[PDB]
């Protein structure tokens, strides 16, 4: 019963979707979001409009002239400025009821107890190593974990919600339900050298493998494929594909040899889509209403596919 | 004719089961669906294996097995 | 920018139209610019409102009451003042958005929240020959699709849902659900404060055939003789009318009779959100009364004899309908509902959130691109699901269908058949309920197809006013007559074939095409006994059983 009349009028149309309880949950929820390029900016915008108690936006990187000349949290020409810091302004306008904080320290440098002021953590632009250290921390602390990224026309999200209790609506009201997630570590390292495995690999989007490739190019080069270095980057990609296919036993065409064309930079509409989905996964997670998707979402912006894969147990 | 159990799944992940005679005009099924679900008829679109199903199509014609699946897609018009 | 030679020049090259600037709207505008769409037209007929602020991210509380389109442009500009945006604040149905206008664009994108504007925009793009991407959201769902003259079906190739309609007798005599009471309260508001409308009387209907085997005073007239006195209106509606209903006793042979209410008795006898509380009768009564007091005032603030227009967001209009519906409800033994629920049902509020619109607007630009680089053959209808389907799909891309030859819009010489009584139906009813409202024309011209070309309706204000009141038979229209309807603005032409019928059921004025209750009801029991005599002999065409 205890949100303001102000909030009631602005959240009106969402309260009518998911009820006052769920919105009271959101309102009590604090969120860490790491990296504020295209995907990060969508999530920020989405969670602030939803009215979480607070959002902390962490990015240690600054605005480059390689960075998109248009960014909706960031007034023009703000090159040299901290990303998280440039952003804060437009972002906080979205919703004065939300506590929007920034942090400029590199995510790797962050102690365990720093994560415990957050009911959910979401990673964008992080190296695989980061993704694992943080997921593990969040497991140790019963924090909801997410990661996501956009690569040209593709995007993915990932979720680890541990032992997750939620209520659903019953189609003729409310049903208690439970669903169990597993570490990123176990999800990014599947034994395909199995019988279960090689059987299920038939039904598994190549995008899961496109992921691995892209995560590697990120670990070994510390940036994602840029476009005005296309030629250089394309080969590196073609290469990496093979070494990684080798190490679990996959025939170098089960992931097309042609992918390289459409995974460069970030396509603004892909950020919107994937940030729409991920943001909504997070909302679902905090309000403990509706089933959350079992670990991965893969979006293919050419085909208009969005697949949800359970990859880890 | 003979019979099959078919299942209709909704976007709203609902899941209604039906027993239908292989010779049936699938419109009868659509009508069956909208009734057990309270929705006016052409408020919907029924898909079998990514492909549309018109009123007079038949489970035989579409080559439908036991246990098969039909997907209903409702067109939102807000925004 | 990150798109191939041809395409990126085509995007800085072309002009695009985004019709509507709400949820899908703002989201789209942002994507189109960040994708590098240099030339963009933007139109919304509306101002900013607080309930918008959870999903229309270009607008802040400081912006309430300004134009959605203009503020939208202001806001993009701050982040990217390079971008070109022309911003119209206006309905796209406005005569200035003619075929010529649509012809400039390489793409039109809908961002609308109603079927009427979509039926119009569909038509403009068939006429200007321009691909359109259509889309829609509600709650957690929505979809995107492409429409291309000559290639795919058009918006209206397939009948969509119509707005829910209730039989007059059900509203005025025998309500049985809260929606009937709320529809009654809207109509009453309309009789008292809006444009009096005979199809919307709230008084009991003596001519109900369920009730058969000097005039009484109408609602507006009874209002006028009492000067809109709250308590007399109460007594009239919730008491004297009910007494009369009780007179119509063949109605209550099986249903529980309504119980009339008395003003003085109700005053003598006297978490969640505030609006989520159900109050008592007394309270509704008092709110009904206060609501009249305030609306009588709003009505005196009108300039030049004008009427109120009902609005869910006007407190006292909303209270009026809340309190009136709850009292009608009680009288008929239904549990009363809260303002929050009533607002929802009365306003037809659709739940809406940010992420759903963000996802849809994202899909719109992607399909845009495909179209703009000749990959129209890769375009799909993409559905957004709440949960993944059996083949693991959350977004389900689906095959475009081709133009339906019997489409009453996009076909070569489109043509419909309408069934009506040529003696009951007037020109006005033809004009508003059939041509404008059912066939969604904006300002029709209508003539008889008889080479004299007898005129019925003109779009030229005060040309066919005299004809309004005349029944169709006064022109010779009858079975098989053929009329020709033109909407010059939509560049659309529809021939209407009349089927005369006398047997429609006095609320039902038309429909589109395309003893012995002891014998013919005890015959249904053995037309069902015979229907499943052949079912249980492995020999019947159509048979579906529901399980679970
Ligand atoms: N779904 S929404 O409510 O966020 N957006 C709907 C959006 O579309 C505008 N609209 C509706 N009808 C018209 C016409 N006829 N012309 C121009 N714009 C129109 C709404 O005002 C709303 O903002
Ligand atoms: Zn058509």
């Amino acid at each position: 019963g205890g949100i303001s009349e102000e909030e009631a009028a602005q959240y009106d149309r969402q309260i009518r979707l998911w009820g006052l309880e769920a919105q009271k949950r959101l309102r009590a929820s604090r969120v860490l979001l790491v990296g504020l390029k295209g995907l990060g900016a969508e999530i920020a915008k989405n969670l602030i409009l939803a009215g979480v108690k607070g959002l902390t936006m962490l990015d240690h990187e600054q605005v480059t002239p390689e960075d998109p000349g248009a960014q909706f949290l960031i007034r023009t020409g703000s090159v040299g400025r901290n990303r998280a810091e440039a952003s804060l302004e437009r972002a906080q306008n979205l919703n004065p009821m939300v506590d929007v904080k920034v942090d400029t320290e590199d995510i790797e440098k962050k102690p365990e107890s720093f994560f415990t002021q957050f009911d959910a953590v979401c990673l964008t632009c992080c190296s695989r190593d980061v993704i694992v250290k943080v997921d593990q921390i969040c497991h140790k602390n019963s924090i909801k974990f997410f990661t996501g990224d956009v690569f040209g026309y593709h995007g993915y999200t990932f979720a680890n919600l541990g032992e997750h209790e939620f209520v659903e609506e019953k189609t003729k009201t409310m049903v208690k339900k439970k669903v169990v997630f597993c570490p990123v570590k176990e999800a990014l390292e599947v034994d395909w050298s199995s019988e279960k495995a090689k059987a299920a690999l038939k039904r598994t989007t190549s995008d899961y493998f496109l992921l691995q490739v892209l995560l590697k190019f990120r670990t070994d080069k510390g940036r994602d494929p840029s476009s005005d270095t296309y030629e250089e980057d394309s080969e590196l990609l073609l290469q990496i594909r093979n070494d990684v296919l080798d190490s679990l036993g996959i025939s170098p065409d089960l992931l097309p040899e042609d992918f390289v064309r459409y995974c460069f930079s970030e396509m603004a509409p892909v950020c919107a889509v994937v940030g729409g989905i991920l943001a909504q996964e997070i909302v679902k997670a905090l309000s403990q209403r509706d089933p959350p998707h079992n670990n991965f979402f893969f979006f293919d912006g050419m085909k208009g596919n969005g697949i949800v894969e359970c990859l880890g147990p | 004719g003979e019979y099959i159990k078919l299942k209709v799944i909704g976007q709203d992940s609902s899941e209604i089961h039906f027993k239908v005679k292989m010779t049936t005009h699938l419109k009868k099924l659509k009508e069956s669906y909208c009734q057990r679900q309270g929705v006016p008829m052409n408020s919907l679109r029924f898909l079998f294996e990514g492909q549309r199903i018109a009123d007079n199509h038949t489970p035989k014609e579409l080559g439908m097995e036991e246990e098969d699946v039909i997907e209903v897609y409702q067109e939102q018009c807000g925004g | 920018r990150g798109l191939p030679r041809e395409l990126a020049e085509a995007v800085a090259g072309g002009r695009v139209l985004v019709v509507g600037a709400g949820g899908i709207g703002c989201e789209l505008l942002k994507n189109l610019v960040l994708t590098g769409f240099s030339h963009i037209d933007l139109i919304d007929l509306d101002t900013i409102d607080v309930s918008n602020l959870n999903r229309q991210f270009l607008f802040q509380k400081k912006h309430v009451g300004r134009s959605k389109a203009q503020v939208a442009k202001e806001s993009v500009l701050q982040f990217y003042p390079k971008a070109n945006i022309v911003a119209y604040h206006d309905s796209i149905m406005n005569p200035d958005y003619n075929v010529e206008f649509f012809r400039q664009f390489i793409l039109v994108m809908n961002a609308l929240d109603n079927r009427a504007a979509r039926n119009h925009v569909n038509r403009m793009c068939l006429a200007a020959d321009v691909p359109l991407i259509e889309s829609g959201t509600a709650g957690y769902l929505g979809q995107v699709t492409t429409i291309k003259k000559g290639v795919t079906e058009c918006y209206e190739c397939h009948p969509k849902p119509t707005q829910r309609t209730f039989p007059g007798c059900t509203i005025r005599n025998t309500p049985s659900e809260p929606i009937h009471c709320i529809v009654w309260a809207k109509y009453l508001f309309n009789q008292l404060f809006g444009e009096e409308d005979a199809d919307q009387e709230v008084s009991p209907d003596r001519a109900d055939p369920e009730a058969a085997w000097i005039k009484r005073i109408s609602t507006k007239e009874w209002a006028k003789s009492t000067g809109y006195d709250p308590v007399k209106l109460f007594t009239k509606l919730f008491k004297d009318d009910i007494r009369y209903l009780l007179t119509m006793d063949k109605l209550w042979r099986k249903r529980k009779p309504p119980v009339p209410l008395d003003w003085a008795e109700v005053q003598s006898q006297g978490l969640g959100l505030k609006d989520q509380q159900v109050l008592d009768v007394k309270s509704y009564a008092r709110l009904f009364s206060k609501s009249i007091e305030t609306l009588r005032v709003h009505l005196a603030e009108k300039g030049d004899g004008a009427e109120l227009i009902w609005d869910k967001d006007d407190p006292s209009a909303m209270d009026f309908v809340t309190s009136a519906a709850n009292l009608r409800m009680h009288i008929f033994s239904m549990n009363m509902k809260s303002r929050f629920d009533i607002k929802s049902m009365a306003g037809n509020i659709i739940p809406a959130i940010a992420t759903t619109n963000a996802v849809i607007a994202g899909l719109i630009v992607l399909e845009g691109l495909k179209i703009l680089s000749g990959k129209i053959d890769q375009c799909r209808t993409i559905f957004l699901n709440k949960q993944p389907n059996p083949r693991k799909k959350l977004l389900v891309p689906c095959a475009l269908d081709p133009p339906n030859p019997n489409c009453y819009v996009c076909a070569s010489k489109p043509e419909v058949t309408v069934r009506l009584n040529v003696h009951k139906v007037t020109v006005l009813t033809l004009q508003d309920k059939i041509v404008k409202e059912k066939f969604a024309m904006v300002a029709p011209d209508v003539q008889i197809e008889d080479g004299k070309g007898t005129i019925l309706i003109s779009s030229e204000e005060g040309e066919t006013e005299a004809n309004n009141h005349k029944k169709l038979s006064e022109f010779g229209i009858r079975n098989g007559s053929r009329l020709q309807a033109d909407d010059f603005l939509q560049d659309y032409t529809l021939l209407i074939n009349i089927l005369h019928s006398e047997d429609l059921g006095k609320d039902v004025e038309f429909e589109v095409v395309g003893e012995r209750s002891r014998k013919r009801k005890l015959d249904e029991k053995e037309n069902l006994s015979a229907k499943r005599s052949r079912i249980e002999q492995k020999e019947e065409l159509d048979d579906v059983i529901a399980l679970d």
